């Protein structure tokens, strides 16, 4: 049992943050919990408000002409009457949220947008999308928003005072939901006006169709392609910035690719997996030369064992050392350091590195091999 | 090969110029560090065998490359690789004394990757052994000389990769 | 990595502000304290093959029961992997002396340690015994200078407090 | 058999692989030179034509290890936008070869930088034009100034690599050559004497 | 995100090497001209308000088609977003120059910016020109060679920081391309 | 027979007080009563 | 673009100097009236972005079925890609004007474009309407009879030059047909 | 979304033209029969509840395979969703007829509907038939030619609004196809 409770459950009284958040991608990037303290400077109220406008509108410019709408409902929060959840309820039912995210949108786009705004998550399966569609169609937009906020999942996670944030749970039931979450927030330099296409389709950028991709992925269980999860993503806005043995970030696809290099690379990977699957069986059986003699040499070494200092004079000369857990058995500082070069020294591990990087080079070439007719070629 | 002095003189001569204030700046810079360079070169000449022994012990001595199937399994291959490491250390010392890595380009790196690829010598393990040698060498010669030697060690590793 | 630099420019990025005078003023202390905190870095880096040796046997001298069969250090390769962990932790302390914050410790030794040490039956008290043995054996004019010793001990006890 | 990585050699201590994978210790050179490889690649036609008529062909034909960042024909066709056009239009005039030479020479780097050499590294060097150029590939995205390499590494004869880039790199210290114009002379000798202040005006004694 | 100090730490962690005396030559030289780095960042953030309106108006007085009807900078809303864009890029470049490492630039500003403009229909030619004019202003303000503002400095050379910020700006330009 | 879940006000009396939030303010007024 | 004009002058070429050079053909084109061709291609590259925008909006405000769902200009990708295609065609015809020759206009864009648009299901007549709109905008910019836009030129007639791009745009419109 | 008045405004904004007296003959005629437009919308929204159960039951007696086991309208849940979809399409068509412009129809209802019905496995043949029966009911209710329940109107001609709503319904049908 390495994970005790999830984050959908309310937080325990023993932990300051949830246990899932301590070793997920939560500790890395700016997708963290911003709690409003109980008495606030007018300085530090704006720290909360900027995070709210960053989250609820989901990366929007918002000129101060478009802020004089919301100067009434921010004032009830600045006084200290509105909580943070009632502030996002008042902001979702305002008109600037409507004209941006409801008033040119297909219903799938609006539902998947307020899943990302009011909660930190993607649409999970189809059955939870349909219940919100039927919630809107009989009761309206106003009760549709309260269907998101006033249920179990908001108050156990955010409470009433953390601003919503993109949740890096670590425990995903439907799996793909992680890929949908990473493809819904498109990294730090994206927005929903751009990803929804509401500006190119719009007239002078206003009155845009808020269209949506990935609605074939909601209905049929057909999961998100890897390029929208690895290229533009919060995975690389909240990256660990370390040395990975396979680098997971995709290279940009090369112009002027040929089929000959793809054929030789596809032969290389097929040689490498066949070499790996036979190098596996020999490992942990014939891995060592001094392994049969490990049981033999122990009884020769067991003689002349002494406690105090100075023994093994070996004739007239006095000096001796021994007495050390690692040293009693002949090991040095280099004996534990052999595990730190295994990437480039273990015969099995070399194949596993070069298998993964030949795969990563392979995967980008057929993305470049999707374009045929007016496509000029070279000779390498 | 050209050292720092030769490089400055060449840069000045290739323009028909006399050695002006910037050349004097570089020349003074080399002349101030020359004595530290001589000290480091002497100390490295003193302890070459122990440096190579310790680098090999910390980098690839107990890995799988020394076991059957590994590059340097047999005694021929072990001796050949320790000779290679001796080459790298000696030429890095030459480059540190000269203050210029052109000797490494002319006498070491020219056609080395191709030879290793034809022989089947693993490049990553070699770079790793050179990095371990950089640790021991900087350790033995102190911070400034270690920084100087590590410059040319990293030059060799970049030319090999 | 949490350092003096990455703290003040993420506080500025979260507010959308240019680097103000407080942001420049915070890095001025990174000029003064880096004479002391870097002096311990090469001192630990050059003599790191005597500190791991002296901590590893002190761990097993406090807890001799670990060499019993069924325990964590029953055979030789487990003790070999045990000395490797103290080498890893001293390498992370060497890194944290160089960045100037607890960045590399919190990323590479602290986060997720409390799950793997409970899953693989590694006793955390035997982990903090070696770090405490390194902590009380700091001769403040002999190992390093005074402030370098303060900066070294403040990173050792941070790991001690985080592991327990 | 084993060691997925077999070795070369013969006699006792062998494995079954000839010395050098074909018994060739020191292999002949199969790659062509820079302008040769470019001219057969079929995509660097404008680059090779400019190198030939500009006189920079002599520089890149030397044995010295170079890293060339040749822009594809797409890159030269993409100069027809307004901004880059305003900076490089006067390079079409037949008397402006001296600046075309520096623009072309800015693309040649001394030393052989492979793409794997530059992963997660930021390097500053001087190109043959004498100008600093920064080459940094972070997260498998290589850049040379504002180049954005598109085809990684084409090996050439004397350890010189070719990187295909999608735009032209303007040198930093580049002022565009101005358009030719009529030479103007002053019409009035008295109109210019009226332009110069006299001593009593520098004193403040006069208007 | 990383800085100049942690950059060598992830390089040493890739080989389990301690940071030795070879590695600290590059970092103790980072401390010696740290005051020049603070003096260089202070000159940029002082005139950062003029730099955006300088660069965007230069981009206009070159491609009038942006203020043409239907153009990408035609509306007051679109002109405000372009002026807002410029300032964000100038902010992250000044973060990267202060940190001494380009890491915070290309996971918080440039990661996903290529598709952001492509999907918006933002023309990339003028995006290159708005960044290059800001780069030209940066080298003038660091080397104290602006036409009509000179700032007080201690005497010495500063072309290394100027070349560093010039190296950050074409990283931005190659990212948006 | 319809399917009626417990309302949110029917569930807000089971909450746990958190002093770091604004929810301290409702356990102000719950206490002087 | 860059290699359109010969620019023979070279020093110590060792291939060019003391060797035969395109003196007979390259020089005559340049002497004969290249300033008019240069004002021409400048009047295209300073107006290009407004030209493709006004062209695609004229096509859309003639035929709304592409912006309807099921249309080829619906979706985020189509609007972005169609703008890109029209601008590419503009850049190639601007080069073909600058060269005084339509060979690369065949070889790099018009070679096999119609079969590509058939394989993608792109409607042809809308793109023909688009390139005719670009042809009208080009000859309007070349007669300096833009009702909205003004540049100052040295005085004279550019009628011969204007036909050139009409022949080129008709080559495009016939090759797509 | 747009209406009939703003439709000519985006047409004039594409050329920076003021809306002159030529443009207002189409809009002052939109005001003259505005009462007929309100009287036409009121006749549809009055019998909108009968129209869905009229059309969906007609689509069933077309094809008994929908209520066949495994069919798309086989479950009570699926029949309720089909009656729900019918009403949404009738709602957006009555929005578009009231606005005098089809803009709110094909970015809020039809944008993304075809691949939704493809992904769900909804058969498109019956989807066409459910819309065409509603179209036939719309022309009967606007022209007051319904078998049952005639409505009181002022005398005059109304085939223009009937042709407009017939033009909206095959837009819906071509979108779902
Ligand atoms: C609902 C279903 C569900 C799962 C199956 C898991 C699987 C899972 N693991 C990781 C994340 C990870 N998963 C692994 C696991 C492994 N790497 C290896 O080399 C081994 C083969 C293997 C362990 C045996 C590692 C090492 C990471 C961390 C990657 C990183 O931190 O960069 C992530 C991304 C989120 C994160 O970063 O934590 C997910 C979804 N989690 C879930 O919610
Ligand atoms: C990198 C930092 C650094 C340190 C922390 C010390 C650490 C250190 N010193 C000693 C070794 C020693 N350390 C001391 C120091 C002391 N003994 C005492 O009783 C006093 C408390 C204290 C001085 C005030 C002495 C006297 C020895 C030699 C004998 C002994 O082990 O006690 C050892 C055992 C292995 C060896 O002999 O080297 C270690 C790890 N040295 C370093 O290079
Ligand atoms: C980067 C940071 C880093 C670490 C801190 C260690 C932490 C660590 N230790 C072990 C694994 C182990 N760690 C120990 C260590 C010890 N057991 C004890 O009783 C003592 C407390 C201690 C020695 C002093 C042992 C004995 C094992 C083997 C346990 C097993 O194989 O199940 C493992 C499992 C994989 C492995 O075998 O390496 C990991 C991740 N590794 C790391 O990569
Ligand atoms: C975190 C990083 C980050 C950025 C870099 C910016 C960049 C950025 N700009 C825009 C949005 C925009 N960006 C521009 C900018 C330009 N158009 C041009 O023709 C010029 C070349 C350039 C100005 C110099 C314009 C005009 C819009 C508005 C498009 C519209 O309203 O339709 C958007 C979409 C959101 C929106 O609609 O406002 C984003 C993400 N914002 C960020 O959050
Ligand atoms: C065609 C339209 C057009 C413009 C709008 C201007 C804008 C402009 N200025 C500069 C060039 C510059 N622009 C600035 C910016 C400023 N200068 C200051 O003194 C202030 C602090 C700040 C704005 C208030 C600076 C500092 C330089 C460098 C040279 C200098 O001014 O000393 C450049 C790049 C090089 C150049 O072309 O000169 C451009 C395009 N120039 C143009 O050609
Ligand atoms: C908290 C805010 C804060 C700052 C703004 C800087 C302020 C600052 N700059 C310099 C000092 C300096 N700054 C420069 C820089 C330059 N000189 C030139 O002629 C070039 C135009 C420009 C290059 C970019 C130089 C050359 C020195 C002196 C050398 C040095 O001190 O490193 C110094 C040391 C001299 C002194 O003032 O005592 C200080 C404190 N430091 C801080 O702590
Ligand atoms: C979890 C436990 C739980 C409950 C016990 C119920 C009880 C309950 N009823 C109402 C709300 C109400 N409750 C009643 C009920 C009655 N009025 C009468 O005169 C009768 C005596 C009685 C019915 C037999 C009425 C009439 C309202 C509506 C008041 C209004 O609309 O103004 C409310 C406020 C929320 C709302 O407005 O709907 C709650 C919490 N709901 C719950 O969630
Ligand atoms: C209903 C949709 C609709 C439109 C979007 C416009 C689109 C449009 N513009 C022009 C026509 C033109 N378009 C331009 C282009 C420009 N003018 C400038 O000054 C700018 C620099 C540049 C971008 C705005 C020019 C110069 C002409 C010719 C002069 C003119 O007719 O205005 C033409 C006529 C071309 C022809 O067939 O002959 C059309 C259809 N007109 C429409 O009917
Ligand atoms: C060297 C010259 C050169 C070109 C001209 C383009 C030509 C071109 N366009 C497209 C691709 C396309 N081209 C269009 C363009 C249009 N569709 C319309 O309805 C309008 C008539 C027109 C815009 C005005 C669209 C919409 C696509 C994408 C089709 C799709 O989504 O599959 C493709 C397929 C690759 C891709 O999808 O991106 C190619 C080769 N590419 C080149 O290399
Ligand atoms: C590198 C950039 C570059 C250019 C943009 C042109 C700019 C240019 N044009 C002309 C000169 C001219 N340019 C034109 C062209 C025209 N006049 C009109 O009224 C028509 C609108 C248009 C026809 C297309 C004419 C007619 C002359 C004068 C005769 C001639 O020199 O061709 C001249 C010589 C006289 C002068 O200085 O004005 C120059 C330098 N030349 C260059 O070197
Ligand atoms: C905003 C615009 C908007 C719409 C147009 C509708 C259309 C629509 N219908 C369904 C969902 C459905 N739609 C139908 C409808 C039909 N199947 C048939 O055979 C007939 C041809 C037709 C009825 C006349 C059925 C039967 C389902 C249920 C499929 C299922 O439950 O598996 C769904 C998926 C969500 C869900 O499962 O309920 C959507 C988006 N809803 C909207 O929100
Ligand atoms: C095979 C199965 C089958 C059915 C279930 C019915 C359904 C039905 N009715 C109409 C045709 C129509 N359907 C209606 C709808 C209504 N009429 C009213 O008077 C009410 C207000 C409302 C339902 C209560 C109207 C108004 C017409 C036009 C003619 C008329 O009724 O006057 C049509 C299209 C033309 C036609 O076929 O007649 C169909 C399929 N007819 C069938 O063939
Ligand atoms: C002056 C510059 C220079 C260098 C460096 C050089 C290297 C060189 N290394 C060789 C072999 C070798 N080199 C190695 C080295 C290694 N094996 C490993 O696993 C390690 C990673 C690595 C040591 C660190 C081995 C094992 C061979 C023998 C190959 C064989 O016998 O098949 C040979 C073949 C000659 C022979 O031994 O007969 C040459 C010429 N020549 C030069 O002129």
């Amino acid at each position: 049992k390495v994970v005790d409770r999830l984050d959908s459950q309310p937080s325990a009284a023993f932990e300051q943050t949830k246990q899932v958040y301590t070793f997920s991608r939560y500790i890395l990037g700016p997708h963290r919990a911003v709690v409003a303290p109980v008495a606030m400077d007018p300085s530090e109220k704006e720290v909360v408000l900027r995070a709210v406008y960053r989250q609820v509108f989901g990366n929007a410019y918002i000129m101060e002409e478009e802020r004089a709408e919301l100067r009434v409902m921010e004032s009830q929060f600045l006084l200290g009457e509105l909580s943070v959840k009632e502030l996002v309820r008042a902001l979702a039912k305002s008109s600037t949220y409507k004209v941006r995210f409801f008033e040119g949108a297909v219903q799938y786009r609006f539902i998947e947008l307020c899943f990302k705004h009011l909660l930190g998550r993607a649409p999970d399966n189809h059955e939870e999308i349909a219940v919100h569609m039927r919630k809107y169609q009989q009761e309206g937009y106003d009760a549709e928003i309260d269907s998101y906020l006033d249920a179990g999942e908001y108050d156990n996670v955010f409470g009433d005072d953390t601003v919503p944030f993109l949740r890096f749970r670590g425990v995903y039931t439907p799996c793909d939901s992680f890929n949908r979450q990473c493809a819904l927030q498109g990294g730090w330099a994206n927005s929903d006006k751009a990803m929804g296409g509401a500006a190119l389709s719009g007239y002078n950028g206003s009155d845009g169709r808020q269209m949506s991709t990935m609605i074939g992925n909601y209905i049929s269980g057909k999961p998100i392609p890897y390029e929208k999860v690895a290229a533009d993503t919060p995975l690389k806005s909240t990256a660990p910035n370390w040395y990975a043995r396979p680098n997971p970030a995709l290279a940009p696809q090369p112009a002027y690719v040929s089929a000959k290099e793809i054929a030789e690379l596809r032969s290389r990977v097929s040689k490498l997996e066949a070499a790996w699957s036979v190098a596996v069986k020999q490992s942990a059986a014939a891995k060592d030369t001094v392994e049969t003699w490990r049981a033999a040499a122990k009884e020769m070494a067991a003689m002349r064992g002494i406690s105090p200092m100075g023994e093994a004079y070996f004739g007239g000369i006095a000096q001796k050392v021994d007495n050390g857990a690692l040293a009693q058995l002949g090991n040095k500082a280099s004996s534990y350091k052999k595990y730190l070069y295994a990437i480039e020294t273990d015969e099995v591990s070399r194949l596993e590195v070069d298998l993964e990087e030949a795969k990563g080079q392979l995967r980008v070439l057929e993305a470049a091999m999707a374009k045929s007719t007016p496509m000029t070629r070279t000779a390498e | 090969m050209q050292d720092a002095i030769t490089s400055v003189i060449n840069a000045a001569d290739v323009q028909g110029k006399y050695l002006d204030a910037n050349s004097v700046e570089k020349l003074r810079g080399y002349f101030q560090t020359g004595e530290l360079r001589v000290r480091a070169a002497a100390t490295i000449a003193a302890n070459a065998a122990t440096i190579i022994k310790e680098a090999v012990a910390k980098s690839l001595l107990y890995s799988d490359i020394t076991r059957p199937g590994g590059n340097m399994y047999t005694t021929r291959r072990y001796a050949a690789c320790i000779r290679d490491l001796d080459y790298y250390l000696r030429y890095a010392t030459y480059g540190m004394l000269a203050g210029d890595p052109s000797i490494l380009d002319e006498r070491v790196l020219n056609g080395l990757k191709e030879t290793y690829n034809s022989l089947g010598v693993p490049i990553g393990a070699t770079i790793q052994a050179i990095q371990a040698m950089k640790e021991v060498t900087g350790s033995l010669v102190g911070s400034d000389a270690g920084k100087e030697m590590g410059l040319y060690f990293d030059y060799i590793c970049s030319g090999l990769s | 990595m949490k350092s003096v630099i990455t703290t003040v420019v993420s506080a500025a990025d979260a507010a959308g502000r240019f680097p103000s005078n407080s942001d420049l003023e915070s890095i001025q202390g990174n000029i003064q304290r880096s004479a002391a905190r870097l002096e311990a870095a090469e001192k630990l880096a050059g003599n790191h093959e005597a500190v791991v040796k002296e901590a590893g046997d002190a761990c097993f001298a406090k807890y001799a029961y670990l060499k019993n069969p069924g325990e964590a250090g029953e055979n030789q390769e487990k003790i070999n992997k045990c000395y490797r962990d103290v080498d890893h932790y001293m390498r992370l302390v060497n890194y944290c002396l160089v960045v100037g914050g607890t960045g590399p410790l919190d990323e590479w030794g602290i986060a997720g340690a409390r799950e793997v040490y409970r899953t693989l039956n590694l006793p955390t008290s035997a982990y903090v015994a070696s770090i405490a043995y390194t902590r009380d054996r700091l001769c403040v004019p002999r190992d390093m200078s005074a402030q370098a010793g303060v900066e070294f001990s403040a990173y050792l006890d941070y790991l001690i407090n985080a592991l327990s | 058999a084993r060691t997925a990585y077999p070795y070369t050699g013969s006699g006792y201590g062998s494995a079954g692989v000839p010395y050098g994978q074909d018994t060739y210790g020191y292999k002949a050179t199969t790659a062509k030179s820079i302008t040769e490889t470019a001219a057969q690649a079929g995509v660097f036609n404008t680059f090779v034509k400019l190198l030939n008529e500009s006189g920079v062909e002599k520089l890149v034909e030397q044995a010295g290890p170079y890293t060339v960042f040749a822009p594809t024909d797409d890159a030269f066709a993409a100069l027809l936008e307004p901004h880059s056009f305003n900076k490089l239009a006067t390079l079409l005039r037949p008397e402006n070869n001296d600046a075309l030479r520096k623009v072309l020479m800015h693309h040649v780097i001394p030393g052989a930088f492979t793409s794997a050499s530059l992963m997660d590294r930021a390097v500053t060097v001087k190109s043959l034009a004498g100008e600093p150029i920064s080459i940094m590939g972070l997260n498998k995205l290589v850049t040379a100034g504002t180049a954005k390499v598109v085809r990684a590494d084409v090996p050439c004869a004397n350890g010189c690599i070719i990187h295909a880039v999608s735009s032209v790199i303007i040198p930093p210290n580049y002022v565009p050559v101005p358009q030719p114009t009529k030479p103007v002379f002053p019409r009035s000798v008295i109109a210019e004497i009226a332009k110069l202040p006299t001593p009593r005006q520098a004193l403040g004694l006069d208007p | 995100m990383l800085d100049a100090f942690s950059r060598v730490v992830v390089n040493s962690d890739a080989k389990a090497a301690y940071v030795g005396g070879s590695d600290l030559q590059a970092l103790k030289s980072f401390i010696a001209d740290g005051n020049k780095r603070l003096d260089a960042v202070n000159s940029i953030v002082s005139n950062a308000s003029c730099m955006v309106s300088d660069a965007v108006s230069g981009m206009i007085c070159e491609n009038p088609g942006l203020i043409s009807p239907g153009g990408n900078c035609y509306t007051n809303r679109r002109m405000a977003a372009c002026l807002r864009d410029g300032e964000i890029i100038l902010r992250y470049v000044s973060y990267a120059l202060l940190a001494g490492d380009a890491s915070v630039l290309e996971d918080r500003c440039l990661n996903g910016l290529k598709e952001t403009y492509i999907a918006l229909g933002v023309p990339t030619n003028s995006s290159i020109r708005a960044v290059s004019i800001m780069k030209a202003q940066a080298v003038a303000f660091i080397t104290n060679t602006a036409t009509e503002r000179k700032m007080s400095f201690a005497a010495g050379d500063c072309t290394s920081l100027a070349s560093e910020v010039a190296s950050y700006f074409d990283r931005v330009g190659a990212a948006i391309s | 027979v319809t399917g009626a879940v417990s309302s949110v006000n029917m569930r807000r009396f089971q909450r746990v007080p958190k002093v770091s939030g604004f929810s301290a303010k409702v356990t102000k007024k719950n206490v002087n009563k």
